[PDB]
């Protein structure tokens, strides 16, 4: 790790608002998808 | 009256025996015919790769 950085890392986090609900909605309409083919 | 009903009357125990065997044999081919069918779902490893790939990680 040789060598000053010029940025401390920070945590990705930037879709502060991120419900659960929609990511299982989108994970169940993959899934949909892929089963279906 | 008396001929053709004693050669009747011979003929009942070699039929009887013969229909059931044929019984049996019915019996038997719709046994053998039964096989269990294994189904194959996709797994869902793949399910959960594609959904890490949306997500661009």
């Amino acid at each position: 790790i040789s060598g000053v950085s010029p940025l401390l890392y920070f945590p990705p986090t930037t879709t502060s608002t991120t419900n659960r609900e929609d990511q299982i909605n989108k994970n169940t309409n993959i899934a949909i998808q892929m089963i279906k083919r | 009256d008396i001929m053709v009903p004693s050669f009747v009357y011979n003929k009942l125990p070699v039929i009887h025996f013969l229909q059931e065997k044929r019984a049996e044999q019915k019996l038997r081919r719709v046994l053998d015919e039964t096989y269990t069918e294994w189904t194959e779902e996709l797994d869902q490893a793949h399910v959960t790769d594609a959904i890490t790939r949306s997500l661009n990680i």
